[PDB]
RNA sequence: AGGUUCGAAGACGAUCAGAUACCGUCGUAGUUCCGACCAUAAACGAUGCCGACCGGCGAUGCGGCGGCGUUAUUCCCAUGACCCGCCGGGCAGCUUCCGGGAAACCAAAGUCUUUGGGUUCCGGGGGGAGUAUGGUUGCAAAGCUGAAACUUAAAGGAAUUGACGG
């Protein structure tokens, strides 16, 4: 997005820095090299957040270009991102796939699990190589949330933010949902979106098993 | 690889006429020892006198007496 | 068919590697081809460590080790089961088997 | 096509990849044709009309699909010049 | 990347490339003004000098040849020639 | 009595896609044979190239499955070759017909020279490769016919090619490879870029986005 | 030994558990008394084998979320997923520990000089990477 | 050693075209290479090319338009007459509707169609289609 | 036979043949 | 000259149906050194040399260049030892729908019917046969060059399934 209204805001910068999403891995992929600002003394690559914003806006345009909101499918095989893709599907009307992706979903037309979408959106290429590979049999364009070391074999709209941190993954999914809903006539671009980005964060079972009881003690006291 | 120069024709033709001796048909047709060994001497037919009548056993899978004449 | 890319040996930029004798059968094996096992074993059995320590004249006496480097031809290695045949895909990894510390 | 008389004697005109300028075959199922939705100038909202790009299986198998799409968006004006 | 700009590589990679593999060959060596302490005259010395360079007004050495670059003696000053 | 399970199949069935070239343009895979015969009905000629009895050794002797090579296609520029291995010959024939139906590719016809009427020969010399079999199709002037071995001859003929020189190398006795190489050579007639295809392409809507509203109503 | 249940009994148990979770209990005899009307079992031995596996699976269900679907378990999971957004966001820190390299990136991005950024002292040593090979 | 600078340049262009690069750099430039590339550029198979001038033999950077199939070379520069130009043409070209054979004639470096237009033979250089 | 032992047998036979011819 | 060990030949003891062997004991030539021959090896990467181009990655060896820091002496820089990079020439490795291949596999065994960078050697179904004969080299053993008659419908390569494995 080249427009002035389609520009990163200070609040967006603050969310990005708080969630990380600029601290890549110690490895660098030669096709991801163009999104890197500099390598720290830690060996951690710094990802250009402006380039990430532009790629995210391009992905949002690609997603909103589809008339049928169910024709875009969001997949996260890893646990850190299943909640994010479910909330993304709930927000945008997309079709979610979480956890184990059964092979042949896009190619074997016999079973009821078969589906043929018009766009693929992937949390991580290494974790979701199987849907990435299967999209190559059915003429399926792909957006994937790639890190500095993510292979880009079947990736078209690679967003260079992160794929490791739970906060980063939740934030990037929430940001993409916010952008597609603002591009459509859903949000007014003026007031902040009412959905907190914590709604998209993956929580570890040792937090699910203690947070609500801590809150229950605080509420009863 | 093979040479491709503009004045390599001598080596090309020398190599062709050297390598032409390595297939059985050319060696047979141009050495002449096959012609010497051939009883007909390069003739399609020949005449002879029947020396004897013999029977020749067939090969291993077959079993018959092929009737031949020693001529 | 070429079974192994490295021809079953580590010789890469050499012409000749000096041979060694198999510790089991005294066969001349190229040094880079032989299977090497560096065994670092307690000089007494773990069944007898207590008896030795009780009979020791010393109090804090640490039992010495026994450092032996063993070279095997592949025949003696396979017969002694230090190495085993592997599948076509499994031949390609070089990571040594885990030590099993627990 | 287009014999001396003039008519186009060819039953279809195949698409060409917008990056490598290669013909996209009928049985090349790895090829993609995506639409990027450009928005209005003032509100940043989708105005219905979009722009289309096509990438062939060879390019988006050797992995240069991301760079190709980014270059096309940059050149046509979707992505800002200061990317 | 399929659309690398070969005509205009940035000076970073232009410098990091080998001297011959650059777009136009560029020597990595230079000439330096060398100032021996206790002397007024200025000596022009090759950076990769293979010979022991001596002052003419004093029997003192200015550089010692090494593998790649002549090592100037301690206490001697030096500046570049025309960058 | 055909119940399609595919967006493409549904759109074909309910008169939304008019020509097979609309599918060929966007390279959509044909995943059910009842799609093409709706278009090329009553014109898809068929032929059984060979029935080869492959065998697999078992504990109790060896068991035999029959492999059927089937070439189909109207004599106007569409051709397809299918190979199916099945226990019974008739079942293998039906499966090979279905696979040949699925693998139907368009054929580009050109002129040997002096482009006058309907194109009759291959636009340029093309090479198909399968196994060790290499097959080269060379353009030929009007009336030469197909000079070739019989197995590629029938495939070229039902591909709509009128005149063509053919050259083959390799173990052409392998009929499956020899047919598949010619099928590859025929199929890459559009894979070849020629200066008359140099015009910059104009993109039309894919059938999916063009009829995405009808698919919601019908193919839920 | 030799008491492993099969697909027939296991699938029947899972189906009737996910269809009649409310009525079933942890008592084998009650669970074998509900089967004659909630299902048609051709054999008494099959019926009571299924009932025993139902008791086992329901003990496992009350101790934890077995893969058998359950309406109460799913509504609890849905509550625990699409709710419990904290009253304060996890991404609105008062200060953010920021690297000088990232500060330079923000300066080039034109988002430099933000009051919520505290520039960390860069680490010294460049001692990342694991030691190569064993030892 | 390098004995055919035009062969090296044509192979470099062919490999870059197959790999899909947008620009190719050919290291030893020459008048023959510039004339060959000018023929290709006039027939539209390549874009503009720019000559980097070092005081040695220069280099060339060619913009590839992606519409090139093969730009090989005939290494022994055979003497081609107008009588056997047709045999060369139907031995080396994919078809009669397109493809060009560049041969150096006494009138310069040009394709076979111009050579036959102005009625002259010459030495074979290469082909492109 | 092993090819090496056929080679050895041929060498023995050739020495015997050379000895026989030299005897003339 | 020297000969400790090992050890062709040889002797004996075992084993075995036999056992001129495998196993054991001894042991000649040899194995060691100097000088002179021989010129053959699965002398192998079963893979000619020179040159260009065509992916990624992490290492390693040498040389050079540039950088936070740690360490050695000293008062500091140099210089060594680590650490992070870049370049060139190597030995290689992992990965890749570059591409090739009958495949195994190969970043060369790719840039090959879209066939031409230069050049050397060399193969033409299996045997007979690397044989006979002639020539030539050698003290010898043998090396190099090297047929034919005749015989044969296969011999081979790579993979798959099965059967079998002391
Ligand atoms: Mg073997
Ligand atoms: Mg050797
Ligand atoms: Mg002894
Ligand atoms: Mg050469
Ligand atoms: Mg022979
Ligand atoms: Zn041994």
């Amino acid at each position: 997005g080249a427009l002035d209204v389609l520009q990163m805001k200070e609040e967006d910068v603050l969310k990005f820095l708080a969630a990380g999403t600029h601290l890549g891995g110690t490895n660098l992929d030669f096709q991801m090299e163009q999104y890197i600002y500099k390598r720290k003394s830690d060996g951690i690559y710094i990802i250009n957040l402006k380039r990430t914003w532009e790629k995210l806006l391009l992905a949002a345009r690609a997603i909103v270009a589809i008339e049928n909101p169910a024709d875009v499918s969001v997949i996260s095989s890893r646990n850190t991102g299943q909640r994010a893709v479910l909330k993304f599907a709930a927000a945008t009307g997309a079709t979610p796939i979480a956890g184990r992706f059964t092979p042949g979903t896009f190619t074997n037309q016999i079973q009821a699990a078969f589906r043929e979408p018009r766009l693929l959106v992937v949390t991580d290429p290494r974790a979701d190589h199987q849907p990435l590979t299967e999209a190559s049999y059915v003429n399926l364009p792909t957006i994937a949330l790639c890190n500095t070391d993510s292979p880009l074999r079947y990736v078209d709209i690679a967003i260079p933010c992160n794929n490791k941190g739970a906060h980063s993954v939740g934030l990037m999914w929430w940001m993409l949902a916010r952008e597609v809903l603002r591009m459509r006539g859903t949000i007014s671009r003026e007031h902040p979106w009412e959905v907190m980005p914590d709604l998209y964060f993956y929580r570890d079972p040792e937090e699910i098993e203690k947070e609500e009881q801590a809150a229950a003690e605080k509420a009863v006291t | 690889g093979k040479c491709r120069g503009l004045r390599t024709a001598r080596k090309l033709r020398s190599h062709r006429r050297d390598q032409k001796w390595h297939d059985k048909q050319y060696k047979k047709a141009h050495l002449g020892t096959a012609l010497k060994a051939n009883p007909f001497g390069g003739a399609s037919h020949a005449k002879g006198i029947v020396l004897e009548k013999v029977g020749v056993e067939a090969k291993q899978p077959n079993s018959a007496i092929r009737k031949c004449v020693r001529v | 068919t070429k079974k192994r890319r490295n021809n079953g040996r580590a010789k890469k930029g050499r012409g000749h590697v000096q041979p060694i004798r198999c510790t089991n059968c005294a066969r001349c094996v190229p040094k880079d081809k032989a299977i090497k096992k560096f065994v670092i074993r307690n000089i007494v059995e773990a069944a007898a460590v207590r008896d030795i320590s009780e009979a020791s004249v010393f109090d804090a006496y640490v039992l010495p080790k026994l450092y032996v480097k063993l070279h095997y031809c592949v025949s003696c290695a396979i017969h002694s089961k230090v190495v085993r045949n592997r599948s076509r895909e499994a031949r390609k990894d070089r990571t040594p088997p885990p030590r099993f510390r627990p | 096509m287009q014999n001396d008389a003039g008519e186009f004697v060819d039953l279809y005109v195949p698409r060409k990849c917008s990056a490598s300028n290669r013909i996209i075959g009928a049985k090349d199922h790895a090829s993609i044709q995506m639409n990027v939705a450009e928005v209005d100038k003032v509100t940043g909202r989708f105005n219905g009309q979009f722009k289309t790009y096509a990438i062939c299986g060879a390019i988006r198998r050797m992995g240069e699909s991301d760079d190709s799409i980014l270059r096309l968006a940059k050149a046509d004006g979707i992505v800002s010049k200061n990317f | 990347p399929l659309a690398k700009d070969l005509l205009h590589p940035s000076p970073e990679e232009e410098k990091r490339k080998h001297k011959k593999k650059r777009l136009v060959q560029s020597p990595n060596s230079y000439f330096m003004d060398v100032k021996c302490p206790g002397c007024y005259k200025i000596t022009t010395v090759f950076s990769h000098a293979q010979t022991v360079v001596l002052c003419v007004g004093c029997s003192t050495v200015l550089c010692q040849p090494t593998g790649g670059k002549a090592r100037l003696t301690e206490g001697c000053s030096f500046r570049r020639k025309q960058h | 009595e055909w119940m399609p399970v595919t967006k493409l199949g549904r759109l074909v069935k309910d008169m939304k896609i008019k020509s097979l070239e609309e599918i060929y343009l966007f390279s959509l895979p044909i995943k059910e044979s009842e799609i093409i015969d709706f278009f090329l009905g009553a014109s898809l000629k068929d032929e059984v190239l060979k029935i080869m009895p492959v065998q697999k050794q078992t504990r109790a002797g060896q068991r035999t499955r029959f492999k059927a090579f089937v070439a189909i296609g109207d004599y106007n520029g569409h051709v397809g070759l299918g190979v199916k291995c099945s226990k019974e010959v008739a079942t293998a024939i039906r499966g090979a017909i279905i696979l040949a139906k699925l693998s139907i590719v368009p054929v580009r016809r050109g002129y040997w020279g002096n482009k006058i009427g309907k194109p009759h020969t291959v636009p340029c010399k093309v090479t198909g490769r399968c196994g060790s079999v290499l097959v080269r199709l060379i353009p030929a002037p009007r009336g030469t016919g197909i000079v070739s071995a019989p197995v590629p001859k029938k495939l070229l003929m039902m591909a709509g090619i009128d005149d063509c020189y053919t050259s083959a190398r390799g173990c052409t006795a392998t009929l499956g490879n020899f047919a598949k190489a010619t099928f590859d050579a025929i199929s890459k007639t559009y894979s070849y870029l020629t200066p008359d295809l140099w015009k910059e392409t104009v993109f039309t809507k894919s059938p999916y986005q063009e009829f995405t509203d009808h698919l919601v109503k019908t193919h839920t | 030994m030799g008491r492993v249940r099969t697909k027939t009994v296991k699938k029947a148990a899972r189906v009737i558990i996910e269809k009649y979770y409310t009525r079933l209990g942890n008592d084998f005899h009650t669970n074998k008394r509900v089967c004659e009307e909630i299902a048609i079992i051709p054999s008494k031995k099959l019926r009571n084998k299924i009932a025993g596996y139902v008791t086992h699976l329901m003990k496992r269900i009350q101790r934890g979320p077995v893969r058998g679907i359950s309406i109460k378990l799913q509504e609890e999971e849905r509550e625990r997923r699409d709710n419990y957004v904290p009253e304060v966001s996890a991404l609105d820190q008062e200060i953010i520990e920021v690297d000088p390299d990232t500060k330079e990136m923000l300066k080039l991005l034109d988002f430099g000089s933000l009051s919520n950024l505290q520039v960390t002292q860069p680490t010294v040593g460049m001692n990342f990477k694991t030691p190569r090979g064993p030892v | 050693v390098r004995m055919n600078v035009l062969a090296d340049a044509l192979k470099s262009i062919n490999n870059a075209e197959k790999r899909g690069k947008r620009q190719v750099l050919i290291r030893p430039c020459s008048k023959v290479i510039v004339r060959f590339l000018t023929v290709m550029m006039k027939h539209g198979y390549i874009g503009e090319f720019e000559i980097i001038d070092d005081h040695r033999a220069g280099k060339i950077v060619v913009n590839l338009t992606g519409r090139l199939n093969k730009c090989g070379v005939i290494s022994p520069r055979f003497d081609v007459q107008l009588k056997d130009l047709e045999k060369w043409q139907n031995n080396l070209l994919p078809s009669r509707q397109f493809g060009f054979i560049v041969l150096t004639t006494s009138a310069g470096i040009m394709d076979h169609e111009e050579a036959r237009r102005k009625h002259t033979g010459g030495k074979i250089l290469g082909f492109f289609f | 036979m092993r090819a090496k032992w056929r080679k050895k047998r041929m060498r023995r036979l050739k020495r015997k043949r050379r000895k026989m011819r030299q005897r003339s």
